[PDB]
RNA sequence: CGUACACGGUGGAUGCCCUGGCAGUCAAGGCGAUGAAGGACGUGCUAAUCUGCGAUAAGCGUCGGUAAGGUGAUAUGAACCGUUUAACCGGCGAUUUCCGAAUGGGGAACCCCGAUCAUUAUCCAAAUGAGGCGAACCGGGGGAACUGAAACAUCUAAGUACCCCGAGGAAAAGAAAUCAACCGAGAUUCCCCCAGUAGCGGCGAGCGAACGGGGAGCAGCCCGAGCCUAAUCAGUGUGUGUGUUGUGGAAGCGUCUGGAAAGGCGCGCGAUACAGGGUGACAGCCCCGUACACAAUGCACAUGCUGUAGCUCGAUGAGUAGG
RNA sequence: GCCUGCGAAGGUGUGCUGUGAGGCAUGCUGGAGGUAUCAGAAGUGCGAAUGCUGACAUAAGUAACGAUAAAGCGGGUGAAAAGCCCGCUCGCCGGAAGACCAAGGGUUCCUGUCCAACGUUAAUCGGGGCAGGGUGAGUCGACCCUAAGGCGAGGCCGAAA
């Protein structure tokens, strides 16, 4: 599972390459990476779409789809951040497999 | 104030600390004054700590 | 002694006593009898009080539509203090 | 001004979707004088509702689980909490206002006490019981009419509707002064059948068994004296299994269309794992999840064990049988 | 055993076929699914109950606004004023449209800002919408008591509220 205390690596959005760790995960589906922002008409970096509103949602919302957790398979990503006091959890994270 | 340092202080202790922390919660009813300098947080701790203290002071 | 009391007051009304004649405005908890009021106060504050008056209040419902208002406000006493000094501070 | 159509509107049908209902099945099944159910009023920085609590008020403590984020539904502003590991999910303890069976007395939630009946009784309420609630099931009493009979007084609808009293999770029955195809069966209910037969009836309409047989489930035992004791009674230790709920975790190619493939075509893979959901369009191999295994809770009933304790002799119950 | 975002079902208009019920094609719209054969399943195909419910047209832009029958002339404010305000003039009511209260209702009271809704016209007005503010007794009243009468307890009656 995708959890806030990974870090994420993006591969297709405008942001493809940027770094960061997630903020919250949404029931929607939507997860925030720390980095991925916006700048808002007073220059705020906040993070958000594009499109003149009022009163948003904020974060970027990136689909799970098009990020980079860690992914076993012959692809460009790289390392990713990850629980431990867990024990069993650490087996897994040791197996190139499992995580 | 935690727990443990409730059950440390003496039956005294516990009388003086209720009776001081009573003290504050008064100066806290600034809040209808509208006053600036108060804080939600104590004003929501000290409710707890009279409480504590006077649990401990069953458990003795 | 530091029991019983809210906000010393208000804006006029609450204002245009203690101005210069003895009395003070305060609120107190609903429960607070006599006993109180009288102790809290004349305790606290550097004076002895006389005469005692303790208010009750509440508003009510309505004022909008289709929701919902059924409460009770909140009542301050007024507590008559003695020819000397008033609270020390605030007032005139 | 008549009709058809066009553009726009009205209106809301239709098509598609549905976080809802309806129906069936399996499991599980009581709550309260240590004062419940329900209700009222409060409680969050702002909060009017709902929910959660209740003045330690949408919370406090402990252990375990879980996990790094979180501050209920509301994704607001401010602020704050968390690694002295919180949020969130599970046992036990503490606290637990007032009324309410309340029960001192009165009372539309407000003011002062074990009220009333009853048992024991040191007769002091001193020690106890009853007085309420609960969807409908079982038992014990009281008991209609419309209606049918194409009228109606028996009959019928009914022993139903409705009234009273009381138990349990279940109730009633029951070891035969029976049955009566016999050198036979042989405690009692219930299911099927026997029967729509025997029987009843202005014999009009209608009403209506049982014995037996085939099954389900099986268990038999207690009151005067003599004697003596492994049934019972009191107490101790204290589960298995099963049932319910919760818990552990990785992985995505080529061509074409497209904003995006969970498409079409081509190739390949897993399966004690041919349920479901999610993910920009029909994804078993993208994520959860499913086999697998673990944990918590309930089950707790039982079994084992300590001290108790057989057996024998005679009779067998009248305002009853019966009229 | 087939069709489909090189676009379906449905809808609108139109072409063709069948004696017909009905089938089918084209264009537009729509934009997600929809069929044929054989074998079934059906809460299966309607104009026609002073029928039920909702919607809508004509009727009509037609019927209706009156004892406290009262307003008028200048001026102020304003984008806008016949009924908001000022002055004058002119009137109405008098057991009363005056004053104080019971019951009952209950914030509708006051101030500020507004008006989309309400005020059978308009409104810069409001008992309208929003946000604040207001109801400070020993001798006033409640609180206390009792009347007709009612209730609970003992007593007495298939049983009992």
């Amino acid at each position: 599972k995708i959890r806030r205390d990974d870090e994420v690596i993006v591969l297709t959005g405008k942001d493809k390459g940027k770094r960061g760790k997630v903020k919250n995960v949404l029931s929607s589906g939507k997860v925030i990476v720390e980095g991925i922002n916006l700048v808002k008409k007073h220059q705020k970096p906040v993070p958000a779409l594009n499109q003149p509103g009022g009163i948003v949602e904020k974060e970027a919302a990136i689909q799970v789809s098009n990020v980079a957790i860690f992914n076993a398979a012959t692809g460009k990503a790289d390392r990713v951040g990850f629980r431990f006091e867990d024990g069993k959890k650490v087996r897994f994270f040791k197996s190139n497999s499992e995580t | 104030m935690k727990a443990k340092e409730l059950r440390e202080k003496s039956v005294e202790e516990l009388n003086t600390e209720l009776l001081n922390l009573l003290r504050e919660q008064f100066n806290l009813r600034m809040q209808a004054a509208s006053g600036q300098l108060q804080q939600s947080h104590l004003l929501k701790q000290v409710r707890r700590d009279v409480a504590r203290v006077k649990t401990l002071l069953n458990e003795k | 002694l530091l029991k019983v009391l809210r906000a010393p007051h208000v804006s006029e009304k609450a204002s245009t006593a203690m101005e210069k004649s003895n009395t003070i405005v305060l609120k107190v908890a609903k429960d607070a009898t006599k006993a109180e009021i009288k102790a809290a106060v004349q305790k606290l504050f550097e004076v002895e009080v006389e005469v005692v008056n303790t208010l009750v209040v509440k508003g009510k419902v309505k004022r909008h539509g289709q929701r919902i208002g059924r409460r009770s406000d909140w009542k301050k006493a007024y507590v008559t203090l003695k020819e000397g000094q008033n609270l020390d501070f605030v007032g005139g």
